[PDB]
């Protein structure tokens, strides 16, 4: 009947959150990492400048 | 869609398949950079400690 | 059971948010829902109108739709005399069952 519109638009719409739900989903994962490249620039290596602080 | 746009759809999955792998290794990659920035710093911070304690002795 | 009927693929194996209910249709409305496939449900597989079988009952069939739209095609096209039969397909258990079978009939006499 309509061929391949309705193809089309139900393809798309389904695109429309398979991608764009894995996409926001990368975004909060980089985001996550962005806390924990912050995080361990001040938990480990940190901990290691009040163990020397205190050897000074 | 027999098979014109449900292949698409297994594409489009596949690629955030990769995409979610691929900022899980970008994760590792900036802690890693975390680790080896952060370290550099604490070197520098004590090069500062040693001059101030040369001027103390 | 449809264990030498039909075959693994009549499904959409790996599936990623579908179903393929097989929804047997009898043959006084096979005609009926490979046109209405399209209106019975939305955020579906269009295209869906790929017959299986046909059988003295009712005509063996199918149709691929949203998993969360199992219910509403359900409930839409139970109205229609479209009878819903949500058949799994197994290689391994259809065939140990019908080894059994043998085992016994040989090992009854």
């Amino acid at each position: 009947a309509l061929s391949d519109a309705d193809v089309q638009k139900q393809i798309k719409h389904m695109m429309a959150f398979i991608e764009q739900e894995a996409n926001e989903k990368a975004e909060e994962i980089d985001a996550k990492a962005e806390e924990e490249f912050n995080i361990e620039k001040g938990r480990l290596v940190q901990t290691q400048r009040l163990k020397i602080m205190e050897y000074y | 869609s027999q098979t014109q746009g449900i292949q698409q759809l297994l594409q489009a999955e596949k690629r955030a398949a990769e995409k979610v792998a691929d900022a899980r290794k970008r994760k590792a990659r900036r802690l890693k950079q975390a680790k080896e920035e952060a370290q550099m710093e604490v070197e520098q911070y004590r090069r500062e400690r040693e001059q101030e304690f040369q001027s103390k002795q | 059971s449809l264990a030498e009927i039909v075959k693994k693929d009549d499904f959409v194996l790996d599936s990623e948010y579908l179903v393929t209910l097989l929804v047997v249709v009898p043959k006084l409305n096979h005609n009926d829902w490979i046109k209405q496939y399209e209106t019975l449900a939305e955020m579906v597989v269009p295209r869906s109108s790929n017959v299986l079988s046909e059988d003295q009952d009712s005509y063996l069939c199918n149709v691929t739709l949203f998993r969360k739209a199992v219910d509403d095609f359900r409930h839409k096209a139970r109205e229609n005399k479209f009878i819903v039969r949500d058949f799994q397909y197994n290689e391994e258990e259809m065939k140990a069952d019908k080894e059994e079978m043998t085992r016994l009939s040989t090992d009854k006499k």
